[PDB]
């Protein structure tokens, strides 16, 4: 199968700017034919990928001028020359001329901003969910930029590292920030056997992560 | 003039077969190829197969012993037809017209939401999120939705009229079960006063739980 090696995987801009994604093939991607039949789709969340380009460098029905196909052999690149809102989401690039057929890995076209440290929370598990024998405790890391952030759980100055679930949001419409949600799912035994629970945010905004504890005993 | 309409299950047990049958319109069968690509849950699209306009078929390598796409040039469908699903299998599948030649009918399916599970259907526990004793002017409520399935649930918060500050998580698989939290994040000057309730509705189980968020 012919590799299609996009890059970046994350490409920040703000409205106005130009945005230039590329993709490499492993061999050349032209056809016995003369054609090289390289094609380039936007994904928005919840729709279908649609085309933008096709052949390389044509346009398909409808999509603006403002983007821009070229390159050839192994090399293509995708230009997009003043981004606008209804640009923002995950470009990929496809390759039709040697079977199977194949996808790049995706480009995530998004805001930049400036950036912003995240507002963190902790919470205990509920009283109402302890009854039943569960413990989870929830981390929330609210209206953070950039997206890249690392937490860390720690419980009694321990790392855990089973039973956490990690889920992050899309980039905000409003403010371009991001949030994520950080669960940590004990037993109640297991929750009720130790005392401090830490959430430990390392962001870009600080050399120093942002660390929200609580211990059961003071609950 | 154009489109490709999708009809397949939404649910598919372990070890049971996938059949999908797109239509299509505005275009033959007789003269263009079409494909079909999936998306797994938070990954990129993977071109799966093509049935050409003369029959023959090619597959991803990795899909060639359980995958068969054939169709009916009179009736405009193609059918996709994969055995042997497992959990890792749950994906969106799309049939589209791509590698566009001398046409402009690049068009896709809506596409079609595969889960395969046989997990039962669960409603889920809904458990306040309320500040722990630790005061500035805003203060961040939730409601953690645990232990359901399938998917969705719907959150909103004072049924729908408090939407700014929301945050609703994308749902993660626990086991065989879903869960999710949101988060909303509101005025100290007004909570808790102004009351605040999540409401949480699962279809499946037709499930619709309020739980207000008060102090501890
Ligand atoms: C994941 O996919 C592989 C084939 O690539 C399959 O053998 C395995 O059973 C799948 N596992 C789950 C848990 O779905
Ligand atoms: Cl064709
Ligand atoms: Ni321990
Ligand atoms: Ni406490």
């Amino acid at each position: 199968d012919v590799l299609m090696t996009q890059s970046p995987l994350s490409l920040p801009v703000s409205l106005g700017d130009q945005a230039s994604i590329s993709c490499r093939s492993s061999q050349t991607i032209v056809h016995s034919n003369g054609n090289t039949y390289l094609e380039w789709y936007l994904q928005k969340p919840g729709q279908s990928p649609k085309l933008l380009i096709y052949k390389v460098s044509n346009r398909f029905y409808g999509v603006p001028d403002r983007f821009s196909g070229s390159g050839s052999g192994t090399d293509f690149t995708l230009k997009i020359s003043r981004v606008e809102a209804e640009d923002l989401g995950v470009y990929y690039c496809f390759q039709g001329s040697h079977v199977p057929y194949t996808f790049g890995g995706g480009t995530k076209l998004e805001i930049k901003r400036a950036d912003a440290a995240p507002t963190v929370s902790i919470f205990p598990p509920s009283s109402e969910q302890l009854t039943s024998g569960g413990a989870s405790v929830v981390c929330f890391l609210n209206n953070f930029y950039p997206k890249d952030i690392n937490v860390k759980w720690k419980i009694d100055g321990s790392e855990r590292q089973n039973g956490v679930l990690n889920s992050w949001t899309d980039q905000d419409s409003k403010d371009s920030t991001y949030s994520m949600s950080s669960t940590l799912t004990l037993t109640k035994d297991e929750y009720e056997r130790h005392n401090s629970y830490t959430c430990e945010a390392t962001h870009k905004t600080s050399t120093s992560p942002i660390v929200k504890s609580f211990n059961r005993n003071e609950c | 003039e154009v489109q490709l309409v999708e009809s397949g299950p939404g649910l598919v047990q372990p070890s049971q077969s996938l059949s999908i049958t797109c239509t299509v319109s505005g275009f033959s069968l007789s003269t263009y190829g079409v494909h079909w690509v999936r998306q797994s849950p938070g990954k990129g699209l993977e071109w799966l197969g093509v049935i050409w306009s003369g029959g023959s078929t090619d597959y991803n390598a990795a899909f060639i012993s359980r995958l068969s796409i054939t169709k009916d040039n009179s009736k405009s469908q193609v059918f996709f037809k994969m055995n042997s699903l497992q959990p890792n299998d749950t994906a969106v599948y799309y049939c589209d017209r791509m590698r566009i030649t001398t046409d402009w009918f690049a068009y896709w399916g809506q596409g079609t939401l595969v889960t395969v599970s046989a997990a039962k259907t669960t409603p889920p526990s809904v458990y306040p999120l309320a500040p722990g004793s630790a005061t500035n002017s805003m203060v961040t409520l939730g409601c953690l939705v645990k232990g359901y399935f399938p998917e969705p649930v719907t959150v909103t918060w004072n049924s729908g009229s408090l939407s700014s500050g929301v945050h609703t998580f994308p749902a993660v698989l626990q086991s065989d079960l879903y869960t999710l939290s949101s988060s909303v994040t509101v005025p100290s000057s007004t909570w808790p006063s102004e009351t605040v309730t999540c409401n949480v509705a699962h279809p499946a189980s037709s499930t619709k739980v309020d739980k207000k968020i008060v102090p501890r």
